């Protein structure tokens, strides 16, 4: 399972730039595929989505009317087409797969992005953290909290949390608040109630060190959190 | 649609996407021509190929038709516990070697070979799942058995018969016997064709039959039957 | 002018005809239509074509009472002024459309049946839906022109809603009624015609003509066309002959005769839909199979 | 042949060698089973439709 | 000869088993249980109707969250669906046309099936590329596959038309077990809830239990008078029930080593294709080639209600963990589920 990036670079405002993501190692057209992007020293951003079988497109505020989403299965490639670009899109830009069934775990993996610098009613989630002086061999408790409530009328909370490492992409680690994705270790574990939520870890193994994100699914508008940061 | 999440949503749109994939592959192995093949013993398998353990499948085109051709000769199970799988064939050719009319088998005593067949038939063509499928009947080696009339007449077989010894007569007396074991002669009825070595009459007399299957069955399809 | 002295004719004839095929045709229609929304639910291609003329037809039978109305009182249409021009265009609308999709049928059959192997799109269930769909506007635009000639007035004695025949600017109403019909009948009777005498000359050949379906489909056959022609030619030809009458200085000896000709022709084209839920429906075998077995499940 | 009936005599006399139990415990067993458990079966004693999965 | 001797011998010990079984019997269960108070009659109504398959469904299994089912259909297609929605989850497509049964691994992981092609072919459901594949594909019977059962992600116990039962290991595709006894085509298997015995019903009219590590035949049952079609296992675990072409089903007992109770009317001359019991054991579920489902009175052997919904036979039923609703499966390609 791979996905590249191709694109990037310094662009003078008002250009135009078409970022390229080629999937390999697994079957592309039964992926949903999103955009998603990070500023120089920001927490990640949700930019764009398509659906498998390109019938539903969804896109942020922020660039719907100028950013265009869309897919070649054949060639098993995903296009991002900016134009009218401002000075605030300089950031990294992901592509990640998501595939959507009854026991599926969506954003599971995420392609190690492409940098781009351009030349100069939302369910809001607070983590009221941003740094956590620990030790190893201890146990952390990481706290999100949102403005609605997750927990759906089926029983499902759409909550999940991603790790970031220093220098790599963000990994999944929980999902729907309470289920480990697969190859986390069991230390690893998720629990709260409709509004607050809690991911704790039981002992550290001095490689969990980076930035902890929970973000929402219950609506298609995806906000993220600030984001903790585990310093030792 | 009023109170479904986005992850339902989506799962929704998948099993739509699902069904489309099954609604095109049904509508395409809809117009599809499928045969079983049957006989009693070596009587012809092989030979009756033309491309132009377990169940074995030969798939062939011959103009613009797909052909599907079902043996099932190595089955050595009970037949009344899978021949309903196959209600629903486009056609039944069953091969009958006209040879065996004065040899008979040695494994068991006075067990003659075409008596062996004429049973087979018999339980095939008066079936509960077989009562609309057409039945194709082959009779193979024909050149052979008509040069052993000189020696051994019907009789062998048939001890009540009476007539010239020739392969002109004695195999259509032969056509007659089979033919008479339908007993729904009525909304049902056999092709039978003597096998030739020319290699193309078969696959002309095959798609005759079949041409002719498939224009009653449409005839049923579309109300005026 | 000339009098209308058979007016006894359609006080007690019209409405009790009427009356009757409404009575028996309603029924059947919605039994049909709810036969094939629930014991058929697969339904292939055949399956649309025949909801569509059960649905045509239940929206023909819909406008009768109207009409029963009308001529039970004799005169008097208290309905308002556009619903006279509305059921006026619904009858020609659906009648017209019966037509068309019978035509469409016989074509289907003539493709499935002559070239059972050199026709596969036939029997996709995309092709019926677009022969509906085309069969449906071809008979909105004809029958569009008719609301805008129809007369309905009151004679300071009774509100006579009136039909195209009737109805008064001549020399517009003939042009377009022989239009209408060189378009809508005469073509599709021709197209019916030669697409079933092919049928019938290819089953009475070829192969095993022996076959209890070959002969049952030929007798078939031979109904249909008899069917068609009966119900569909003396009202169009009865037509022709009045307009034409009513445009001459010819006497009222026989005009009242013409008249009473096309007044008892009118009720044969609507005999047509008797015609077709016998000929179309209870003659298949998968009908008969799915009323049986829905009876089946309810006796157990 | 005589493998054959060797065979199944052995097994015959396997199967002989057991302990049975009298037919009226086993019916009492069964009985038993079936009463300790019988709320527990949403088949035989329908459940309120507010906690049904299936309903529409 | 020798071998008159022991046909004697084999006469003798059969007359011995048939008086040890003939002391035993004291009273019935009907005469226990003729005091007990009725079910009454039992009312289900279709809740949920899954339509997709374009051809005769021949199995089908439930999953151990009694949420998520398989069936399998003579169309090259195994479809699993999420009943609470009526959702499709996975569409496989399988090299061979012919499948005839079908089986669900309990954790979830894999699927199974099998026909006329003597292979069990087995699917892998969570994969990284996100499409299921085969994982495994296990030959070396010489008869059509009828019955397939999970054991846990290693093991799978399988019967064919070749008189023969068989334990696979399914990581190295090897037979490491097999049951040999049966002089007619096994048609059905089941194992018993503490999976280590298994009862199987073969065409012989009789039906046999098997030790799971031994590979040894304990008790032999007779008494139906035709191919036995379908055997269940009652959920105590010292009885089952068994469904053969005479129109009778019937209990059997394994502590008490004969029959209990039979199950017939007058007026139902069809064959039986499937059992199945309740989550309490009180009711048993049938289904017949006459289009319907029998809800019999396993005590009283009384019939208690009819499922009748479907256009053609009945082939498959099967009733969910939790005892909350029943699936039924027919060959006019349709899955109803009920309760
Ligand atoms: C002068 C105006 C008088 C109008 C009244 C006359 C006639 C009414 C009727 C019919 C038009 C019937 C049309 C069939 C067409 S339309 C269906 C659709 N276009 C598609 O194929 O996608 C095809 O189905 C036949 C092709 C055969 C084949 O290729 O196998
Ligand atoms: C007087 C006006 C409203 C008449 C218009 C007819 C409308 C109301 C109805 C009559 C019968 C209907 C059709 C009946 C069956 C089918 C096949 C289905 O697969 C697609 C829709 C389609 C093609 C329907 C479209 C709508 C339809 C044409």
């Amino acid at each position: 399972v791979q996905l590249v990036e191709s694109g990037g670079g310094l662009v003078q405002p008002g250009g135009s730039r078409k970022l390229s993501c080629s999937a390999s190692g697994f079957a592309f057209s039964s992926f949903g595929m999103h955009w998603v992007r990070q500023a120089p020293e920001k927490g990640l951003e949700w930019v764009a989505y398509i659906s498998s079988g390109s019938g539903t497109i969804y896109y942020a505020d922020t660039v719907k009317g100028r950013f265009t989403i869309s897919r070649d299965d054949p060639k098993n490639t995903l296009f991002l087409q900016m134009t009218s670009l401002r000075s605030e899109d300089t950031a990294m830009y992901y592509c990640v797969r998501s595939i959507y069934y009854y026991g599926s775990s969506p954003f599971d993996f995420w392609g190690q992005g492409t940098t781009l610098t351009v030349s100069s009613s939302d369910i809001v989630m607070t983590q009221a953290t941003s740094s956590v002086p620990v030790t190893p061999g201890e146990s952390v408790s990481i706290s999100c909290r949102s403005s609605k409530s997750l927990l759906h009328s089926n029983g499902n909370t759409y909550l999940y949390w991603f790790l970031q490492r220093p220098g790599q992409s963000p990994q999944l680690l929980i999902y729907r608040m309470s289920n480990l994705a697969s190859g986390v270790p069991d230390r690893f574990s998720g629990s709260g109630s409709g509004t607050a939520f809690t991911l704790t870890i039981s002992r550290l193994e001095a490689e969990d060190v980076g930035v902890y994100y929970c973000m929402q699914h219950l609506e298609y508008p995806l906000t993220f959190g600030a984001g903790t940061k585990l310093e030792l | 649609g009023c109170t479904l999440s986005a992850e339902d949503k989506a799962a929704v749109e998948r099993s739509k996407m699902i069904d489309r994939n099954l609604r095109e592959d049904g509508e395409k192995a809809a117009r599809e021509v499928k045969l079983l093949l049957l006989g009693a013993g070596e009587s012809g398998k092989s030979t009756i190929v033309k491309q132009m353990t377990g169940i074995v499948e030969t798939h062939f085109t011959f103009k613009d038709l797909h052909f599907k051709m079902f043996d099932v000769g190595a089955q050595r199970s009970e037949r009344k516990k899978w021949i309903h799988c196959f209600e629903g064939v486009t056609a039944i050719i069953f091969c009958v070697a006209l040879s065996d009319y004065d040899l008979v088998l040695a494994e068991d005593e006075e067990m003659n070979r075409m008596h062996e067949s004429m049973k087979l038939f018999d339980s095939i063509c008066n079936n509960k799942w077989f009562t609309d499928t057409s039945i194709i009947l082959f009779l193979n080696k024909k050149d052979l058995f008509e040069e052993k009339i000189k020696k051994s007449p019907l009789t062998i077989c048939y001890p009540e018969y009476a007539g010239s010894n020739t392969y002109e007569e004695a195999a259509a007396y032969i056509q007659c016997q089979f033919e008479d074991l339908n007993k729904r002669k009525d909304t049902k009825e056999i092709y039978t064709h003597f096998t030739c070595s020319t290699d193309t009459e078969n696959i002309r007399f095959v798609f005759a039959a079949v041409k002719d299957t498939i224009l009653q069955l449409n005839l049923k399809e579309y109300n005026l039957v | 002018n000339c009098t209308d002295e058979n007016i006894p004719l359609k006080m007690h004839y019209l409405p009790v005809i009427y009356g009757i095929i409404f009575l028996v045709g309603f029924p059947g229609n919605a039994v049909v239509i709810s036969t094939y929304i629930f014991k058929m639910r697969p339904w292939k291609s055949s399956t649309i074509i025949m909801l569509n003329l059960a649905c045509t037809d239940l929206l023909y039978l819909t406008s009768l009472p109207f009409l029963i109305h009308y001529y039970a009182s004799g005169e008097n249409w208290i309905f308002g002024d556009f619903m006279c021009k509305f059921i006026r265009f619904s009858f020609h609308f659906n009648l017209y459309s019966s037509i068309l999709f019978l035509t469409c049928f016989s074509i289907f059959r003539y493709c499935v049946i002559i070239h059972p192997m050199s026709c596969f799109s036939i029997h996709k269930t995309r092709c019926a839906v677009v022969a509906c769909a085309v069969v449906w506007i071809i008979s909105l635009v004809a029958v569009i022109p008719m609301t805008f000639l129809i007369t309905s007035t009151n004679r300071t004695n009774r509100s006579a809603c009136l039909d195209l025949t009737s109805s008064d600017e001549l020399n517009t109403i003939k042009w377009y009624n022989l239009i209408l019909t060189a378009t809508t009948f005469c073509l599709p009777l021709v197209i019916v015609t030669l697409c079933y005498t092919t049928i019938i000359h290819t089953l009475t050949h070829g192969l095993q003509t022996d076959s209890c379906l070959k002969q049952k489909a030929r007798r078939l056959t031979i109904l249909l066309l008899l069917a068609f022609y009966v119900c569909f030619l003396p009202f169009h030809i009865l037509r022709v002959i009045r307009i034409e009458s009513r445009l001459l200085s010819i006497s009222c000896s026989i005009e009242n005769q013409i008249h009473e000709a096309y007044i008892v022709s009118r009720p044969l084209a609507a005999l047509n839909t008797f015609g077709n839920l016998l000929l179309y429906v209870v003659v298949s075998d998968n009908f008969q199979q799915a009323v049986c077995s829905t009876v089946r499940c309810k006796v157990s | 042949s005589i493998a054959q009936a060797r065979k199944l005599v052995e097994q015959l006399k396997m199967e002989a060698n057991i302990d049975r139990i009298k037919v009226s415990k086993a019916a009492a067993d069964l009985m038993a089973y079936c009463e300790a458990h019988a709320k527990e079966d949403p088949l035989l004693t329908p459940v309120p439709a507010s906690e049904n999965p299936f309903r529409e | 000869s020798e071998l008159d001797q022991l046909r004697q011998e084999a006469e003798q010990l059969k007359n011995q088993i048939r008086d040890a079984r003939k002391a035993c019997a004291d009273a019935t269960l009907s005469q226990i249980t003729n005091n007990i108070d009725p079910v009454g009659r039992i009312q289900m109504r279709t809740r949920r109707t899954l339509r997709g398959h374009l051809a005769k469904i021949y199995a089908m299994h439930w999953g151990t969250d009694s949420r998520l089912l398989v069936s399998a259909s003579q169309d090259g297609k195994l479809i699993i669906w999420d009943s609470y929605t009526t959702n499709k989850v996975h569409a496989i497509p399988l090299r061979s046309s012919w499948v005839m049964t079908c089986a669900y691994a309990p954790s979830g992981n894999y699927v199974a099936c099998g026909g006329l092609d003597n292979i069990c072919s087995i699917y892998n459901l969570k994969t990284r590329e996100g499409n299921v594949r085969v994982s495994r594909e296990l030959a070396g019977h010489t008869g059509y596959l009828s019955c397939c059962r999970f054991l846990d992600d290693n093991q799978i116990v399988t019967s064919s038309g070749d008189t023969t039962c068989a334990l696979w290991d399914i990581e190295t595709g090897q037979q490491t077990t097999t049951f040999t006894g049966h002089t007619g085509d096994v048609m059905s298997l089941s194992l018993a809830p503490d999976t280590r015995l298994f009862v199987s019903g073969a065409c012989d009219a009789s039906a046999k239990l098997w030790d799971v590590r031994e590979g040894m035949c304990r008790q032999t049952f007779t008494g139906h008078e035709s191919d036995i079609n379908a055997i269940c296992f009652f959920p105590n675990g010292n009885a089952f029930a068994t469904g053969s072409d005479d129109a009778t089903c019937r209990l059997f007992d394994l502590r008490a080593d004969q029959e209990l109770m039979t199950y017939s009317h007058d007026n139902i001359i069809c064959g039986i294709t499937s059992v199945s019991f309740s989550k309490s054991g009180r009711l048993l579920l049938a289904g017949y080639d006459d289009f319907n489902c029998n809800v019999w009175d396993a005590l009283k052997a009384d019939r208690a209600g009819v499922l009748a919904g479907h256009d053609n036979r009945v082939s498959c039923l099967g009733v969910t963990d939790d005892g909350m609703a029943v699936a039924t499966g027919s060959w006019d390609s349709f899955l109803k589920i009920w309760n």
